[PDB]
């Protein structure tokens, strides 16, 4: 018919440099190709609100042209935002209908894709991680199940969203006619694997910045599972360490030890591995260190952070004894330390501490020249002059603990940047420990003045 | 595992409370935890989750807390009231100690005792009146308060009888304390001449006081007289804090030793055993490993002054077995005092520790002085030149009178210090033609020794020509006179301090280690039985003088009741227009120091304390 | 006229009463006289408390148990720096002020 | 003096009191240190653990005060003090209600543990900063694992002990 016609004389006004006769020649049509052609030609001239209004015909009239689909949301998001240009990003293709929709679902990811910049350029950062969350699960689900995670929604966000779950093994526990690898396939079609990893940056980096740092832990133990990134030891050591960085970030500090754990193992004197790792075993309540420090100081019995960490453990355990001669031969190592030097004449308070008192005096004695030595290392400080106060209290020598907690209230908190000036300030804990003396001691006034002017707070 | 709760927390109080009373029956007058463990049972069958162990701990968590502490001695004393619920179980002189009757009494008592205790009310019908006035005009209404309530102290009670009383309450353990030496170097007579100074009446009732709180126990040998009683075990228990009097002196024996090698600006070292080719020429204290516990706490304090330098020599095997996985050998040090303070440590705020005097001689004359009321010129217009040759104006001299003349007046006895201030308040500013303070005042008429500080039950201020009464007088070995404030340290004789008594003083920097920040109104009253209550304050003063002891004040609060918020502050003692009388006191840092040097290193007194 | 509002939360602990289950029992009479004064007074099921005002130390923060559909929680609901420390109190119909036993 | 006003007793749900040591400005600061009402709601679930509260609670290393739980008997008391002036006079007069009985108490008894801020003393004496390294603060790896900074490795607790030992410059023969 002559619509073929017409739209050959259109590509003659192409072939002549012109688009804009293509409006009176569609208006000699109308009463698809024709309007797009009308819209790509509004697109060549200066109309884009027209070209995007042409481009709505296109849409009703033909919903399944993806470029349709892209071109009618990109230009309305060229128009202006938010101005419902994530509209014409509906993919209406049913997770069902998949053996056919397979097909489609090469539209529904790079949909999902374009759909996920329009939230991101926007900021709805839920909806945003909710794109990359489907298309992740559209990648990786049959991980996640094998992690026993699944995908949910709920307005618990305010709005109905998504989130990663954890799923009981009694409903969920931890490839038929290849739909796995067709799926695969499929969708290798639009994003290569180092675009999957993209993904699987983008979402954890999203997940962070959102603070849902518990969900960034599950998708990350789901990427671990993903035996086709973790047989990629660079990619598994940087999932490794996002799901560190999650699991200590959340809290989650029984989660982040089981990975801790291998990295220390594999690398035995990194220094800014073993800061983490004390911290970690710090707030969790888990006891599984115990055992591992001692095979790992067998395993290298000159290693310096072991030697002390090992002392920190018996130390922790009570056992005093064997755990000074770790600290020690750490000492003998590295004697600057204000550290070493604490923990030894820490230690040797504690052995006085007990229920014997034989030879007691020369327990303390070594216990407070060491100390001493800890004090003149780090300098006068709020920390120097509390911890000796704290060291004399202990052994309920109050006496001498009194005028070491006075002079760390006169003496202002450490300065050094990172963290607030009154969270760097020992004067609370200095204060309540001298209210506890004075408490103790039956003067509740001047405990109460402590509390009243240093623990406002 | 375990977890305890309420309500067999209770009835564990109450079997508490029971174990107390039936230790006055037999000591430990359970068999085992079992006896109450089986009440718990049969109360409370989940008392199968609790060990007969756990009962024995949870006795002893529960008293932690304060309010329930004291809601156990509230129900004890409760008990203890009624003596119908105790009598048919403390009156039995048969049947006194077999385990199944202790085990039965336990049970029956514990029983009976749930009559007077439950958890519904023993009576609900009780009409009770409209409001305060209408509840007392009906009921005599009674509450167990506190041990502790009381009222601040007050100036005692105006008989000369009463001046007596308190100077006769110390001379008798000025007494107490002297050995059968003492007792020959200023013989039974001579001190026979001064008691009977004293009425049989205030030495009966001052007697009474030590013996009724087992302060006194019979002397053996082979009115009151010096062969009639000495010390109890449990007088010593008043003054024997955990700190055994040793210490401080061994303390200042360790100083003493170490000025023996010198000073030396060396810094500490730790080196190993295993470098004896490398040695400071051995010039360094050897520190005496298991040495009397003062060389303890003569380097805890020396380290904070910053004043001393280690050499902590340790090998490297402190640990016989140190390469297992799972014997202390305590290790050798030498010292040396050091010639500056280490930088931005603990600067004492007093003068440098060498700088002392390292004798007796340091003691303020509080503890040695003798009055002499007759040692100047009778006549005011002495004192009245005296201060006119000071710097006074006539409106300080009129002042000086007008102070002066509310003393004088009362004779015998004499102004309280903090009635004195209040009445003449208006003179602390001097302000208004004034060049003097009201407390510059006092003090020359105090210095000048117009004004005697007499002291009593609290801080009085009496005219030196009348002071008399407050004074004990006696004589130095033929013999000679003299007169003194009366103490238990000091020696019946007058003419000396008795330097074995001053672990009295001892004691007190101990008890202020112990318990440092206590505030002067339970310190003082803490001593009530057995220190004349005045005398505590000037070894207060004593210690402070020395340098060991620290003074420090709070404004008083004010009342918490009606939607007040408290006025909590330290205060300097400014003033008398606006008060500051809760004083409190602390330790300084190097007290043990700064005592030690004061007292030769005799035998204690303390040797009665064997049970 | 006029009328105006003025508040304060004291908690009030009692003592002097040991296994009891009174304050989940003691609501058929439940009053309180002389609440302004220096030495208030509690009636309680018809025992009768008595006591002084007090500062907390510390602040006392009180809790709310609350249910969720079960499981118990805590939400905060209160903050006091003033409390009532109270004993159980003796009566025989015979005079001025609580007899306080040392 | 007035009558004796009868009181709403609710005894709707039991209370629970922390005795937390300091005055609370505002609210909002002080539930923080606790851990918060997750906090001290799980510490209420099982009374083998204490509760603690950490003085420094943006600081990691803050090792905190324990608390022991104890029973108690107790209600909280609003009172009201309905104030007028009236034709004219002041005059006052009384509401008051019981919210709750409160059966527990959470004292803090045990000293603050040993604390050691994070930084690093060269042995020349500069204090350096790990706050700015270890907290991991920003959530990607922050604290790059393999760099080259002091080890700072405090114990978990310094101290298992947080009351004073009888310990007095005393020996025994034992």
């Amino acid at each position: 018919d002559m619509g073929d016609l017409y739209l050959d004389v259109a590509e003659a006004f192409l072939d002549v440099g012109e688009y804009n006769s293509a409006l009176p020649l569609l208006s000699a049509l109308v009463c698809a190709v024709v309007w797009l052609r009308h819209a790509e030609c509004l697109k060549a001239l200066g109309y884009m609100e027209r070209a995007a209004e042409s481009y709505g015909k296109v849409v009703d009239l033909a919903p399944l042209h993806l470029d349709a689909r892209i071109s009618l949301s990109t230009l309305q998001q060229q128009l202006g935002q938010p101005e419902k240009a994530l509209e014409a990003l509906e993919p209406m293709y049913d997770p069902d209908t998949l053996a056919q929709d397979a097909n489609a679902a090469q539209q529904e990811l790079k949909l999902l894709l374009h759909r996920s910049t329009l939230l991101f350029s926007q900021g709805k950062m839920y909806g945003y991680v909710d794109t990359l969350l489907t298309m992740l699960a559209m990648l990786l689900k049959v991980a996640m199940n094998r992690a026993q995670v699944c995908l949910i929604s709920s307005s618990k966000s305010g709005e109905r969203h998504l989130y990663l779950i954890k799923v009981s093994r009694d409903k969920i526990s931890d490839s038929a006619n290849c739909d796995a690898k067709a799926i695969f396939a499929v969708l290798t079609s639009v994003l290569t694997k180092d675009d999957w990893w993209n993904l699987l940056l983008k979402a954890i980096y999203s997940l962070c910045d959102l603070s849902r740092f518990q969900e960034a832990e599950l998708l990350v133990d789901s990427s671990l599972e993903y035996y086709s990134f973790y047989d990629d030891r660079q990619k598994r050591k940087e999932l490794e360490y996002f799901g560190l960085s999650a699991a200590i970030l959340d809290k989650n500090f029984r989660k982040a030890y089981n990975y801790i754990r291998i990295m220390v193992m594999e690398n035995v004197n990194k220094p800014q591995l073993w800061n983490i790792f004390n911290q970690v075993t710090m707030h969790s309540q888990d006891v599984r260190h115990h055992r591992f420090c001692l095979r790992l100081m067998l395993k290298n019995p000159e290693n310096h952070a072991l030697c002390v960490l090992n002392g920190h453990n018996a130390f922790v355990s009570g056992s005093f004894k064997h755990a000074l001669g770790q600290y020690v031969q750490a000492f003998r190592t590295h004697p600057d330390e204000p550290l070493y030097s604490f923990c030894i004449g820490l230690t040797f308070i504690h052995m006085a501490s007990q229920k014997y008192v034989l030879r007691r005096h020369a327990l303390i004695v070594q216990g407070f020249s060491f100390l001493n030595r800890y004090l003149s290392l780090r300098g006068p400080c709020q920390e120097s002059f509390y911890n000796l106060g704290r060291g004399l209290h202990q052994l309920g020598l109050i006496h001498l603990a009194i005028h070491y907690y006075q002079k760390a209230l006169e003496l202002p908190p450490l300065v050094v940047e990172g963290i607030e000036l009154d969270q760097l300030d020992l004067r609370r804990d200095i204060a309540y420990n001298l209210s506890l003396i004075y408490q103790s001691s039956g003067n509740t006034g001047m405990a109460q003045t402590l509390l009243y002017t240093y623990c406002s707070i | 595992r375990v977890t305890w709760s309420m309500q067999e927390d209770g009835l564990l109080v109450l079997c508490r409370i029971a174990s107390n009373v039936l230790n006055t029956k037999v000591k430990g007058p359970f068999v085992t935890w079992q006896v109450v463990r089986d009440i718990l049972h049969a109360t409370f069958e989940e008392s199968l989750d609790k060990t007969s162990h756990s009962v024995g701990r949870r006795a002893r968590y529960i008293v932690k807390n304060p309010q329930a502490y004291l809601n156990y001695k509230v129900c004890l004393a409760e008990v203890y009231q009624d003596k119908a619920l105790v009598g048919d179980f403390m009156n039995r002189r048969g049947d006194y100690d077999d385990p199944k009757v202790c085990a039965n009494e336990f049970k029956e008592f514990v029983e009976k005792l749930k009559e007077k205790f439950s958890s519904a009310l023993r009576n609900s019908n009780l009409e009770i009146p409209d409001t305060l006035q209408e509840l007392f005009a009906r009921y005599r209404v009674l509450a167990i308060g506190d041990e502790k309530d009381q009222t601040r102290k007050e100036d005692e009670l105006n008989s000369v009888d009463d001046i007596h009383f308190l100077v006769l309450q110390n001379l008798i353990q000025s007494t107490l304390a002297l050995s059968d030496s003492q007792m020959k170097s200023y013989q039974s007579f001579q001190t026979f001449r001064l008691y009977r100074e004293y009425k049989d009446h205030v030495l009966v009732k001052a007697f009474m006081e030590c013996q009724k709180r087992s302060l006194v126990n019979r002397r053996r040998v082979n009115p009151f007289v010096p062969m009639s009683y000495q010390l109890s075990q449990t007088y010593y228990r008043i003054f024997t804090w955990r700190f055994p009097s040793t210490i401080c002196t061994e303390s200042f024996q360790f100083l003493d030793r170490m000025r023996a090698a010198g000073k030396l600006d060396q810094p500490d070292r730790f080196s190993f055993k295993d470098q004896d080719n490398n040695e400071p020429t051995n010039d360094m204290v050897a520190f005496s490993l298991d040495g009397p516990g003062g060389n303890c706490v003569a380097v805890l304090t020396l380290f904070s002054l910053g004043l001393i330098s280690v050499d902590v020599r340790i090998p490297e095997q402190i640990i016989v077995v140190d390469s297992s996985m799972v014997v202390v050998n305590s290790c050798q040090m030498k010292f040396q005092l050091r010639c500056t303070p280490v930088p931005a440590r603990l600067r004492p705020a007093a003068a440098p520790l060498e700088e002392l005097t390292m004798g007796t001689s340091c003691l303020p004359d509080t503890f040695t002085k003798l009055i002499n009321p007759q040692e100047n010129t009778c006549s005011l217009e002495e004192f009245v030149l005296q201060l006119e040759l000071s710097g006074y104006s006539p409106e300080d001299l009129t002042a000086a009178l007008e102070i002066l003349e509310a003393i004088i007046a009362t004779g015998c006895f004499g102004i309280d210090k903090e009635e004195l201030r209040r009445r003449f308040s208006a003179l602390e500013k001097a302000g208004g033609g004034r060049t003097r303070t009201f407390a510059d005042c006092i003090q020359a008429l105090l210095e000048q020794h117009q004004v005697l500080e007499v002291g009593g039950n609290t801080a009085r201020l009496v005219a030196m020509g009348s002071a008399w009464p407050w004074l004990l007088h006696s004589v130095r070995l033929d013999c000679e006179s003299v007169c003194f404030i009366g103490r238990p340290w000091r020696v019946v004789d007058g003419h000396l301090n008795l330097p074995v008594c001053k672990g009295m003083m001892e004691a007190m920097l101990y008890h202020i280690m112990t318990r440092p920040g206590i505030p002067e109104s339970s310190l003082l009253r803490h001593y009530q039985g057995v220190l004349q209550p005045v005398a505590v304050l000037e070894l207060l003063q004593g210690l402070e003088s020395l340098g060991c002891i620290r003074k420090r004040w709070l404004r008083k609060p004010r009342p918490v009741s009606l939607f007040s918020t408290p006025v909590v502050e330290e205060v300097e003692v400014p003033s008398s227009l606006d008060e500051s009388p809760m004083a409190f006191y602390e330790p300084t840092l190097d007290c043990t120091l700064r005592l030690g040097r004061v007292f030769p290193h005799e035998v204690n007194w303390n040797k009665w304390i064997h049970l | 006229e006029d009328e105006e509002e003025e508040e304060q939360l004291v908690l009030v602990e009692l003592s002097g009463i040991i296994d009891s289950d009174f304050l989940s029992k003691c609501e058929n009479k439940c009053k309180v006289l002389g609440i302004d004064t220096e030495r208030p007074i509690l009636q309680v099921d018809s025992c009768v408390f008595a006591g002084e005002y007090e500062d907390t130390l510390g602040t006392c923060v009180i809790f709310e148990e609350n249910v969720e559909h079960n499981k118990t929680v805590l939400k905060y609901k209160c903050h006091t720096m003033k409390k009532l420390s109270m004993t159980r109190t003796l009566l025989t119909e015979k005079i001025g002020g609580v007899e306080w036993l040392q | 003096l007035g009558a004796a006003v009868p009181v709403e007793l609710r005894r709707e749900r039991r209370m629970v009191c922390v005795e937390y040591p300091g005055v609370v400005r505002d609210v909002a600061k002080m539930l923080p240190t606790l851990g918060g009402e997750e906090g001290v709601s799980r510490i209420y679930a099982d009374p083998t653990k204490r509760l603690e509260l950490y003085f420094r609670p943006k600081d990691p290393y803050c090792h905190p005060v324990c608390a022991n739980r104890f029973s108690t008997s107790s209600l909280l008391l609003r009172i009201r003090k309905r104030t007028r002036r009236q034709k004219a006079h002041s005059e006052v007069t009384f509401d008051m209600e019981i919210l709750g009985i409160i059966s527990t108490i959470y004292k803090f008894q045990g000293m603050s543990d040993f604390q050691y801020l994070a930084v690093h003393t060269e042995a020349g004496g500069k204090h350096t900063s790990m706050y700015d390294k270890v907290l991991m603060l920003r959530p990607e790896k922050e604290a790059f694992f393999h760099q080259e900074l002091p080890l700072y490795i405090p114990p978990p607790i310094f101290s298992r002990l947080d009351a004073p030992v009888d310990y007095f410059y005393r020996p025994e023969t034992q």
